[PDB]
RNA sequence: CUCAUGUUGCCAGCACGUUAUGGUGGGGACUCGUGAGAGACUGCCGGGGUCAACUCGGAGGAAGGUGGGGAUGACGUCAAGUCAUCAUGCCCCUUAUGUCCAGGGCUUCACACAUGCUACAAUGGCCGGUACAAAGGGCUGCGAUGCCGUGAGGUGGAGCGAAUCCUUUCAAAGCCGGUCUCAGUUCGGAUCGGGGUCUGCAACUCGACCCCGUGAAGUCGGAGUCGCUAGUAAUCGCAGAUCAGCAACGCU
């Protein structure tokens, strides 16, 4: 199925078909499936359309996902990194900001290897 | 160990945090366990001696 | 009264045999509810089974400490020698089969430097 | 083993059937040291190979050691800066358990989905000859009498 | 009925048997019935130490604190065996405890 | 994060100094040596001259930067690349 | 194995419990914990042996040919490590390279190496029921029952200098029942954001724990190379050392 402009599988339980939402995770999933009473095994093939509109007035009135989510994300990144702190300097050089063992770790983040 | 450090460290400090060890005698502030008061080479030197009443070498 | 003690890797057990029935009593429960495992039940009757004097003696037992393994052997061990106590006449058959002769092999002491019983870590040239 | 032959373990024999080549295959397949887990999951697949096939299982299991067991090997051996290879006689005993060997090294490493199903399968498939262990003793057997020629150094 | 429970607990087990040795003649002079030294489980505390300083760790070993503790469960706590228990003079290796 | 129990940490004789410069409406710039004090609304157009541990850097602080320590932008390492 | 031995430990055989189990009156008939003694010495037999050492096999026995593991480093070599343990000869500072304190650092990284855990999915992930051990720590410390929190934890605080009270009835794997039909996966979890608890006067550089969103690389691996021959190799757990708070996947 479809909900706010996310595909949902084809054929999935419900429980990660909500989770590739971007606001909504595995516990989160698991809460609001709690919460509404639908039970979380049943596959993609028996939605129906009510259910789908009241968990998205549910979810869109006690929660902000996807686009928000990011550009909220974004202005916090961009606020850090104007206001000189720590955190935006990390940001400006593209470091996890935590203070890990980057003499060998944060290859992650670093992304690929290059050699010199 | 720095004698001047030493009785710096025996001094009462203005914050209870600031307590720590300091083997007494050669003041190592490191490798010391507190019931006995020691560090560990002067355990093991004490102990060969046999000057502690009731410590012993390890067979079982 | 006739009594019994087995050991074998720290497991301790008790054996009061009587010859009523062949009733198995572990614990106040059946042998085939305490330690549902065919491996031990074969084993637990393997000393009945070779004197062929089955359905006639019934044990109570207590056990206390060990595994599971170590507490069936240490059950057969017990249930072997009472039945030897009872009638030495089968020691000559059941020492041969090696009933009567216990397992002296439990635990064993493990180096300081070494990981546990006999384990060594990893030991590289470079 | 340099100052002699050691002694062999005295290997206790299946209860549940009365072969101790069942207590072989559980052993081989051990893994992780899970005895009880080996046991119920090779018991398993006989049961399923046994209901797959409609047969016996120890007489499939007997066909299938004979159709897979070699009688002779290739050994490495480098003479004169020279690498070369050598045939040479094996002991039906080893033979069996390299057999046992090829079996699960076959049972590992294909795409069935299920490997409960798919040992049994693989087991159908060695009794038919159709079988990955057939095609190796028969590659096995090439090779040996292939490299025949180099076996007057007899080692 | 009263039960006095006197603690034995020292280091050496030649000294505690010495010490609980002497407990026992005491008792039977002053006429006063000891169940008599009950073994107990010894604590263990073992400990391990380095060969020497600056690394050379991989090999080690290890010391005990050897503690044997008897149990003395003393009935009928007489005035005269009470006296008498404190005006035993024991070896400073050996602390009895009455509680 | 400090717990809101215990709530937030200001040194006193900085909030002394502060104190009298925001009562006397004088605004100038003051050696900070305290790099633990956490940022209040009273700071809002303060000038602090906080120490590295070379040189005391001044700072400008404005209601963006509520709710952050002084010495998060202070830098204390010097990273020219390579 | 024999003797001595019964409480805070166990129960043969008798009585009181009546759901709470020796819990209670009683009791060494065995372990239980700590004292004494015996038992492996080629002890005996047959063959080889220079009639000698030594060796193969056999009977009794728990052990058969140093039963098993330990404490236990002969003379010396590597001018091997340690003036940062301590002490020690000589040079050097003494108005300093000594001494007290405020902030920062030892945790910085465009890369490399070594040791460990997580894996790379079904011998499995997840959910419900369910049985089996050891030993040790506990005073300015463990912390019961009860109540509120998803859970970090908040109130409270019985029993304890401790076979007694806590570390859960010490469990995990194990057994039964249900989903997943092989997916970059209901495996797998790092990175990055939004909310709290705990110890500390002082958590941004710089601690740990709980809740949520985030969903990256990785499908058994290249030449090369390492440990392991019986409770051994593999796999799954528990306690302690340093410690108010932890870098705890390391060590015992
Ligand atoms: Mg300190
Ligand atoms: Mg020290
Ligand atoms: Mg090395
Ligand atoms: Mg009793
Ligand atoms: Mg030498
Ligand atoms: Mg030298
Ligand atoms: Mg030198
Ligand atoms: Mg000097
Ligand atoms: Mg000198
Ligand atoms: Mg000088
Ligand atoms: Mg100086
Ligand atoms: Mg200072
Ligand atoms: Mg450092
Ligand atoms: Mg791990
Ligand atoms: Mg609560
Ligand atoms: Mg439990
Ligand atoms: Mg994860
Ligand atoms: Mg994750
Ligand atoms: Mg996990
Ligand atoms: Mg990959
Ligand atoms: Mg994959
Ligand atoms: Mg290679
Ligand atoms: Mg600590
Ligand atoms: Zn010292």
């Amino acid at each position: 199925a479809r909900l706010v402009g996310v595909d949902l599988p084809r054929d999935k339980r419900m429980e990660i078909a909500l989770t590739y939402i971007y606001g909504i995770g595995r516990t989160r999933s698991n809460e609001i499936l709690a919460a509404t009473g639908i039970d979380k095994n049943m596959r993609t093939k028996d939605l129906t359309d009510d259910q789908v509109t009241v968990l998205r007035d549910y979810i869109e009135g006690n929660l902000k996902v996807e686009g928000d989510l990011r550009r909220e994300v974004q202005a916090d990144i961009r606020r850090k990194i104007e206001i000189g702190c720590y955190q935006g300097l990390r940001h400006r050089r593209g470091l996890p900001v935590r203070g890990q063992r980057t003499k060998t770790n944060a290859r992650t983040r670093k992304g690929p290897k290059r050699t010199i | 160990a720095k004698k001047a450090l030493v009785h710096k460290a025996n001094k009462k400090p203005k914050f209870a945090v600031r307590a720590y060890t300091r083997c007494n005698k050669c003041g190592r502030p490191h490798s010391v366990y507190r019931k006995f008061g020691l560090c560990r080479i002067c355990l093991r030197e004490m102990a060969h001696a046999g000057e502690l009443p009731g410590v012993q070498k390890s067979s079982w | 009264p006739i009594q019994t003690v087995g050991r074998r890797k720290e497991a301790v057990v008790r054996v009061r045999l009587v010859p009523g029935t062949g009733q198995f009593n572990l614990d106040g429960r059946t042998l085939e509810n305490y330690f549902p495992n065919k491996v031990h039940q074969q084993l637990i009757k393997a000393p009945l089974v070779t004197v062929d004097r089955v359905d006639q003696f019934d044990i109570y037992a207590h056990l206390d400490g060990g595994g599971p393994s170590g507490q069936a052997g240490a059950l057969r061990l017990a249930i072997a020698r009472a039945l030897i106590l009872v009638q030495p006449e089968d020691r000559p058959a059941l020492k041969k089969a090696g009933f009567l002769t216990r397992d002296p092999r439990a635990i064993e002491r493990k180096k300081y430097g070494l990981k546990k019983a006999r384990k060594a870590p990893q030991y590289s040239k470079r | 083993p340099r100052k002699g032959p050691a002694p062999k373990r005295p290997l206790v024999n299946d209860p549940v059937y009365g072969s101790q080549l069942v207590t072989q295959l559980v052993n081989k397949v051990l893994l992780e040291g899970k005895k009880s887990l080996a046991e119920r999951i090779v018991y398993g697949a006989l049961e399923q190979a046994r209901e797959k096939t409609g047969t016996d299982p120890v007489v499939t299991l007997k066909r299938a050691l004979d159709n897979v067991k070699p009688a002779l090997e290739v050994r490495s051996r480098r003479v004169g800066g020279a690498t070369y290879q050598v045939p040479v006689e094996v002991r039906p005993d080893r033979s069996t358990t390299l057999a046992l060997r090829w079996l699960v090294n076959f049972s590992r490493q294909r795409r069935e989905k299920t490997m409960v199903e798919r040992l049994a399968n693989e087991i159908l498939d060695a009794s038919n000859g159709l079988g990955a262990s057939v095609k190796r003793r028969e590659d096995t057997h090439k090779m040996a009498e292939a490299n025949r020629a180099f076996a007057h150094y007899r080692w | 009925g009263q039960k006095i429970r006197i603690r034995l607990k020292a280091y050496d087990h030649e000294a505690i048997d010495a010490s609980a040795r002497k407990i026992v003649e005491t008792v039977t002079r002053t006429g006063a019935s000891v169940v008599g030294p009950v073994p107990l489980p010894t604590e263990k505390n073992v400990y391990c130490v380095i060969r020497s300083p600056h690394k050379y760790k991989d090999s080690r070993e290890h010391f005990e604190m050897r503690t044997h503790k008897r149990l003395i469960d003393i009935l009928d706590p007489t005035p005269k065996t009470v006296d008498a228990l404190m005006r035993i003079d024991l070896p400073a290796s050996v602390d009895v405890n009455i509680q | 994060p400090r717990s809101l129990k215990k709530g937030p940490f200001v040194d006193d004789h900085l909030l002394k100094k502060v104190d009298v410069q925001n009562e006397k409406n004088t605004k100038q710039v003051i050696k900070t040596w305290s790099r633990r004090s956490t940022i209040i609304p009273d700071f809002i157009g303060h000038t602090f001259a906080v120490h590295d541990g070379r040189k005391h850097v001044p700072v400008f602080v404005t209601e963006a930067m509520v709710g952050h320590k002084l010495g998060e932008f202070a830098p204390t390492r010097t990273f020219k690349g390579h």
